[PDB]
C-alpha cells in the first residue's frame, strides 16, 4: 500500500505518438546529415505502441514524418487542451536524435527539454497533478555504448 | 486545495544514456519500443508499477548485443513522479 | 559469463531538477536528504524498493513550501537498475 | 518475483558521504561566488545519512570540506577499489552546485557526470553488474520552482 495515480478515466488521457520515418528533408537541407538512413521499422514500433495504449484505454492520436515545427505545432495543440477530464498523457516520439534532442523530419532538430517542458503545471494547468509521460526513442550520440562481461542475474 | 512544484509528475523513457546510439531492427522495431510495449502487454494486468516495468525493459534491452561494434544499448528513464503510476 | 552495458546499475538522486534551487533548513538538514533518510528507514525494513521510496521522497518533499519567495523543490531520479534494488 | 539486487555481503559496501560546509576557501578565490555562504545545517544531514545507512549494514567514509580535487582523490581510490565482497555502493555528495555540476569548497567545478562516470564497468570492474548509487544534495542554478495548485493526493 501506497499512493496512486488514479487512472479510472473514460479515455484515460491522449496517447501522442509522434513518428518520423522518411528523413529527405535532412538529407536534402542539413549538411552533416546527407546520409541520415530513412527509419525503417518505426511502423512496428508505432503499431505495437497503438495497440498497447489502446488496450489500455488511451485515445491515440498518430502523426508521421514531423519537421520539428509540426511537432511544436502539435504538442502545442495538447498543449492547450483541456485535460480536465482526463487522467494522464502520454507522447511517443520516434525519430533520429543527437546528444539531448530529437530530430525533425527535416533536419531542425527539438531539445528534449523544449518539448517535455511544454506540459508543466503552468503551461498547462488542465493536467496539473496528473501523470505526464514521455518516451522518446531516438540515438543521443553516435557512440556504440561499451558493455563488459559478468554473470550474475 | 494545495501546492506542488511546477515540474512534478512527469516521467521521461529515454531509450538510451547520451552520447549513444540505440538499435532498430527493420524486421522487428526498436529494442526498446518493443520492448517497452512487451513488457508493459504482460506485467500492466498483473499490476506493477511503471517504474517496475521499466526496469525490466533496462534489464531485456541490456542482454541485447550488437556483435558487430561489439556494442550495447542502455535506457534510462528520469522521473518526477509523486506516487506509483499503474494501468488497470 | 553475460555482457551488459558500460553504464547499466546505476542511480542518481538528484535533489533538485536542473536550473533550480534546493532548500536546507540550518536547523535540522536538507528536505531531501532529510526525507530521503526517513523514508529510508521507514519502508527499508518494509522491504519497499529504492525507487519506490525515492519516488515517496519526491512527494514528502513536493508538499514543502519557502513562503518568502513562494518557493518549492522537485527532486529528480534517475537511473539504470536493472533489476529491484531493495536494502534488507 | 522480479529480479532484484543481491545485498548479503557482511558489510554490503562502502557509502561515501562527501560532506561540504566551509566555503571560505571559495569565497576568498573565485570572485563570483564572493558571497556563497557556508552550508551550516550540513551536519545533520551527514549524521542521518551515516545512522540510517549504516543500520542497513553498510561501511561509512565521510569526509568533510574537499575541494574539487579532493573529490576526484576520494572517488579515484574506491574507484581502484576491490569491491569483490561488497554487493552495492553509494556515494553522497553534499555541497553547493549549479546546472550539472557540484562545488568543491574552492569553488571549482565538478560535472556530476564526471563524477558518477568514474565507476563505470571498465572504469571498476569489481562493480561490474551491481547497484551504484549516487546521492546528490546541492542546487542546479538559481531558480525557484514556482508551485501551482490541485489538491488532489
Amino acid at each position: 500500500l501506497d499512493k496512486v495515480y488514479q487512472m479510472k478515466s473514460k479515455p484515460r488521457g491522449y496517447c501522442l505518438i509522434i513518428n518520423n520515418h522518411n528523413f529527405a528533408k535532412a538529407r536534402e537541407k542539413v549538411p552533416k546529415l546527407h546520409s541520415i538512413r530513412d527509419r525503417n521499422g518505426t511502423h512496428l514500433d508505432a503499431g505495437a505502441l497503438t495497440t498497447t495504449f489502446e488496450e489500455l484505454h488511451f485515445e491515440i492520436k498518430p502523426h508521421h514524418d514531423c519537421t520539428v515545427e509540426q511537432i511544436y505545432e502539435i504538442l502545442k495543440i495538447y498543449q492547450l487542451m483541456d485535460h480536465s477530464n482526463m487522467d494522464c498523457f502520454i507522447c511517443c516520439i520516434l525519430s533520429h536524435g543527437d546528444k539531448g534532442i530529437i530530430y525533425g523530419t527535416d533536419g531542425q532538430e527539438a531539445p528534449i527539454y523544449e518539448l517535455t517542458s511544454q506540459f508543466t503545471g503552468l503551461k498547462c494547468p488542465s493536467l496539473a497533478g496528473k501523470p505526464k509521460v514521455f518516451f522518446i526513442q531516438a540515438c543521443q550520440g553516435d557512440n556504440y555504448q561499451k558493455g563488459i562481461p559478468v554473470e550474475t542475474d | 486545495t494545495r501546492y506542488i512544484p511546477d515540474e512534478a509528475d512527469f516521467l521521461l523513457g529515454m531509450a538510451t544514456v547520451n552520447n549513444c546510439v540505440s538499435y532498430r531492427n527493420p524486421a522487428e522495431g526498436t529494442w526498446y519500443i518493443q520492448s517497452l510495449c512487451q513488457s508493459l502487454r504482460e506485467r500492466c494486468p498483473r499490476g506493477d508499477d511503471i517504474l517496475t516495468i521499466l526496469t525490466e525493459v533496462n534489464y531485456e534491452v541490456s542482454n541485447k548485443d550488437d556483435k558487430k561494434n561489439m556494442g550495447k544499448q542502455m535506457p534510462q528513464p528520469t522521473f518526477t513522479l509523486r506516487k506509483k503510476l499503474v494501468f488497470p
